[PDB]
């Protein structure tokens, strides 16, 4: 959930750049850039909610997220599987374009629907967050985009 | 004692071993040396890590470093300036709870940098730093009498070629002590009780000692942890004393390779006198558990009017007094090492603040730069070049 090129606030130290995810027995890691003092700080992935460093989507992602959700067989499963797992919202957003839409026509198959409501969760998450509200009028915004 | 005579070369080629250059790094790939490390990098591995009271947070130093020189030599001395470059350190604090990794590039002075003749400028006026003989490597006994109790007094010092001093001795009172890296005189059975020796044991190797027994009963320590504790409030008083750094110090002082070298010719000489390990090709230089019994043992002996002894598993060696007067106990210490002892002076009045910092500071507000104060480090080099 932590891209490269995200600016995220670290407490105590101020702005942070996202410059690089190591892989460092062996776990992920962040790496932050802090131009405050020139500080370079690591930090398991895992361990970020705990010191309070989030990733928030901000307005240059919430505009592509939006984008990709406006946008014009085991090979997709799988393909969407996978975009599901990387955490990445604009992946997600994909997943969600698309079973969503063959949802109105074809339908879903069971493990599909399951597949589309896990990632509208996700999704939700994310844009209540980007847009700080709370899991209510988020979804209403998703469906709004989707509709339109 | 100052040199009378200096070889040029011998200083130069110091100089740039300890700012570790690149060609003093080329020529150590050249002579094949193993594992080189510069004069300025081993003070810093020295030190590395700094850990608080729990072992919990630590601080590490690496890679020390130069920007170019502020001014040429000729503007230096025109304008009344010191020819110097700003030195750098990468430093590195770790919170072991979160594993947050915080690392910063610190500024930790302007350092006065050698000219080609071998010389600094200091504010303008160019100054030749003389190289000092001093007592090389070894273990030393010596015998007094005291003004004025009438009393033949012995004492003893183990010099390494880098690290601490460990000295024993008898005083007037009849009591064993020993001062550890210069400190103030404890009971010598502080240490033996610090090291894990038992009352038990300690009567067993010195229980024939009249002034080991006598030490022993007025010796105020009660087991090994409150031996390891009194140790620390001698080597850093005003902090608080916890058993795991206490045994880390004592650890680190003597008995590992990063802070302590006997050097093979000192490693040689402790073997030799004492009598340990007699047909053994030598490895390690640091000191043992096994040579600072034996150097007791030796002075107490001595003390005694004995002649001869053996240690555990050792061979009869005569007790005797070091003439040390004698040449091979005097040893060179080139200008690159003076001011690398100075710096080292000066970086462990900042570690200290660091520890003390280490108290109150919000541990997830800590950085490299708000535990790190270089005034004592910019102070001990100020105060070298004047």
């Amino acid at each position: 959930i932590f891209k490269v090129g995200d600016t995220v606030v670290y407490p105590h130290h101020g702005a942070a750049l996202v410059e690089a995810i190591e892989t460092r027995e062996q776990k992920e890691y962040l790496v932050l850039k802090v131009a405050q003092g020139d500080l370079t700080v690591r930090v398991p992935a895992e361990n970020a909610e705990y010191v309070g460093v989030r990733d928030v989507v901000g307005q240059e992602g919430l505009d592509k997220v939006f984008q990709v959700l406006r946008a014009p067989w085991s090979r997709r499963y799988k393909a969407n599987l996978e975009k599901l797992a990387s955490g990445d919202v604009n992946k997600v957003a994909e997943v969600v374009r698309d079973l969503w839409r063959r949802d109105q026509e074809r339908g879903l198959s069971a493990g599909e629907k399951r597949m589309l409501a896990k990632a509208r969760q996700i999704l939700v998450g994310e844009l209540a967050l980007a847009e700080s509200t709370d899991d209510a009028k988020a979804e209403t915004i998703l469906d709004e985009v989707l509709a339109a | 004692r100052g040199s009378h005579m200096m070889l040029l070369d011998v200083q130069t080629d110091s100089f740039e071993w300890l700012i570790g250059s690149p060609r003093w790094r080329e020529s150590a790939a050249e002579r094949g040396d193993v594992n080189p490390v510069g004069g300025l990098e081993e003070v810093l591995y020295e030190l590395s890590p700094i850990e608080d009271f729990s072992g919990s947070m630590s601080l590490s130093f690496s890679d020390p470093r130069f920007d170019d020189v502020k001014a040429p030599v000729d503007e230096c001395k025109d304008k009344d300036m010191t020819y110097a470059a700003p030195l750098f350190v990468t430093a590195e604090f770790i919170n072991n709870n979160t594993g947050e990794i915080k690392s910063q590039t610190v500024f930790m002075g302007d350092f006065p940098m050698m000219t080609e003749k071998g010389t600094f400028i200091i504010n303008g006026t160019e100054r030749v730093v003389v190289s000092q003989l001093v007592r090389s490597p070894g273990v030393y006994f010596d015998e007094t009498i005291d003004k004025s109790t009438d009393k033949t007094l012995h004492s003893v010092k183990v010099i390494p070629s880098r690290g601490a001093w460990l000295e024993f001795d008898v005083d007037k009172r009849d009591t064993v002590g020993v001062r550890i890296d210069r400190k103030r005189r404890q009971p010598v059975t502080v240490l033996l009780k610090a090291l894990g020796w038992t009352s038990e044991q300690i009567v067993e190797r010195f229980g024939f000692s009249e002034i080991m027994r006598s030490t022993l009963e007025k010796d105020n320590t009660v087991g090994t942890d409150e031996a390891l504790l009194d140790i620390y409030r001698k080597l850093r008083p005003g902090e608080p004393p916890t058993k795991e750094s206490a045994q880390t110090l004592l650890e680190n002082l003597f008995f590992k390779e990063k802070r302590y070298d006997l050097a093979r010719v000192g490693r040689y000489k402790v073997n030799k006198k004492l009598g340990l390990h007699v047909g053994e090709p030598i490895t390690s230089s640091t000191l043992t558990e096994e040579d600072v019994v034996a150097t007791i043992e030796y002075l107490v002996r001595l003390h005694e009017g004995q002649t001869t002894m053996t240690v555990p598993g050792g061979v009869e060696v005569p007790v005797e007094t070091d003439d040390i007067d004698h040449f091979g106990n005097r040893r060179l210490r080139t200008v690159g090492e003076l001011i690398q002892n100075q710096i080292r002076v000066g970086m462990s009045r900042m570690e200290r603040v660091v520890r003390e910092r280490m108290t109150t500071q919000d541990v997830e507000a800590i950085t490299p730069q708000t535990l790190i104060n270089i005034r004592p480090v910019v102070a001990a080099i100020k105060e070298f070049f004047g």
